[PDB]
């Protein structure tokens, strides 16, 4: 009843595998939505996420070695509309303006990007906005410093709770924000 | 076969990664063209993230400028194999991700290696793709990745934003170029030069130019519904370049092409597809009716 949201793992490309605290806390059977963003490219991860969830989610990136994932997709949980796409279409790629511009475009509640690497989730024009980040904290031509992160969500009603994981160093924190339909 | 092991990693000391990246490529080039598809691309990207590293320890190392100078050398050299590999969307990918590694380093001579893995990328792009589809996420992925470059003078800037905008113009759909031009809007805004002292362009003159183009192809649209659907966007794009303080746009301007979708808009059969168009020109208006401090 709660989401997964997570993308640009790179795999093979620039990490060999995910965060092994990451491993561990990602445990099957607890999460029934995935959403994914980002350039997983091989197949081998979209198995993996196959295990983690029944309901998996993706849309296409600019280093998908895809086989016809989309490039955008809208999903609804009950309540709320959420928009899914990876980002590098939206320009300037991490501009929050070119963001709210493709949301009116959507008319959704959420709209979930990435390809930024950096993780973002806050509320403009009474809408809301997340960006999990690089679950493996993968490297970026624009950010030396990147924290591996990923966003899980649990929509109760007409209210949702977003809990960032970010590992920074060898702890794992974790950021809490929460969001009310307006 | 996970021969594709090389989850060695962890090494330090920057040297010393460089040459087990070269002898990385030197095995996995006897593996042939089938091997190299999957296994040379980790090393490109290997290689940019080294060449930062070694921006990392500018002060221990007199020599690393040299040294990223021969870390794109061999990027270079591994994603021409790759080209060789018959290979066309991936190989332009990985040229525009060392042109903007090149650029963000800044290495002497970093500039012409920038420069130079662009114009690679626009070499893929005129002559290996064809596709319609293709065609529209290349040039997209130029656009919006050399929007991000500030390492580039006039005089390299200016020939990629004018060949930006010409092959975007030439795009096979008349929609998909409406909204490629759109996009190169962007360049002639928010592009960033050196001569600038770190300033944005702000082209607003050279900026309305591209959105008036666009609007000339939407009318040759033909279609009801696509011919619409362009005019929320183009109007869309429009509010953003205004709510960034460009003194080029106009209220006239808004209140003319917004006249124009109000005109013909509900000449349009009743559908889900008309129906979330509407409602996308409803969501236009209601977010521009918050705090008006512009006319109507």
């Amino acid at each position: 009843m709660l989401v997964l949201v997570l993308g640009d793992l790179h795999i093979p490309h620039r990490c060999n595998s995910l965060p092994a605290k990451f491993k561990k806390l990602l445990v099957p059977g607890k999460i029934q939505h995935i959403l994914c963003t980002g350039n997983l490219c091989t197949k081998e991860s979209y198995d993996y996420l196959k295990t983690l969830a029944g309901d998996v989610h993706i849309v296409r990136g600019d280093f998908d070695e895809n086989l016809n994932y989309p490039e955008q997709k809208v999903v609804t949980v009950g309540q709320f509309k959420i928009g899914l796409i990876h980002g590098h279409q939206v320009i300037p790629w991490g501009d929050m303006a070119s963001l709210a511009l493709l949301q009116r475009q959507f008319d959704v509640d959420i709209l979930i990007s990435g390809h930024t690497h950096k993780f973002e989730a806050f509320e403009h024009e009474n809408k809301f906005y997340i960006n999990p980040g690089s679950a493996t904290g993968a490297y970026n031509a624009l950010e030396t410093n990147i924290i591996p992160s990923f966003v899980l969500m649990d929509i109760q009603a007409s209210t949702v709770v977003t809990y960032v994981y970010q590992l920074i160093g060898d702890d794992v924190k974790v950021e809490r924000i929460e969001y009310k339909k307006s | 076969l996970v021969g594709r092991f090389i989850h060695l990693l962890r090494s330090d000391d920057p040297d010393q990664q460089y040459l087990i990246l070269n002898t990385a490529r030197k095995h996995f080039g006897a593996g042939g063209n089938q091997r190299i598809r999957f296994t040379l691309p980790p090393l490109v990207f290997a290689a940019y993230q080294l060449a930062f590293r070694y921006k990392e320890n500018s002060q221990m190392d007199d020599k690393w400028e040299k040294k990223c100078q021969k870390i794109f050398s061999f990027a270079h050299q591994t994603i021409s194999a790759l080209i060789k590999a018959e290979l066309a969307e991936l190989p332009l990918r990985l040229f525009l991700q060392g042109a903007l590694a090149a650029g963000e380093i800044g290495f002497e001579n970093h500039e012409t290696v920038a420069y130079e893995f662009m114009s690679q990328a626009f070499s893929l792009y005129e002559d290996e793709i064809s596709d319609s589809k293709a065609q529209l996420a290349a040039i997209t992925l130029i656009i919006g990745t050399f929007e991000r470059m500030k390492c580039f003078s006039e005089e390299n800037h200016e020939p990629l934003r004018t060949q930006c905008a010409l092959a975007a113009s030439k795009l096979l759909k008349k929609p998909d170029q409406g909204r490629a031009v759109s996009t190169c809007a962007h360049l002639f805004w928010s592009g960033r030069n050196t001569d600038k002292n770190g300033e944005e362009l702000h082209g607003g003159k050279r900026v309305m130019e591209c959105l008036k183009k666009a609007l000339k192809i939407a009318n040759q649209c033909m279609d009801p519904s696509l011919q619409v659907q362009l005019f929320i966007e183009i109007l869309n794009r429009y509010i953003y370049f205004y709510e960034k303080e460009n003194d080029a746009v106009t209220i006239q301007v808004l209140n003319q092409l917004i006249q124009k979708i109000r005109e013909d808009l509900p000449n349009l059969e009743s559908s889900e597809e008309t129906e979330q168009i509407n409602k996308h020109f409803h969501n236009t208006l209601e977010h521009l009716r918050s705090r008006r401090e512009s006319p109507e």
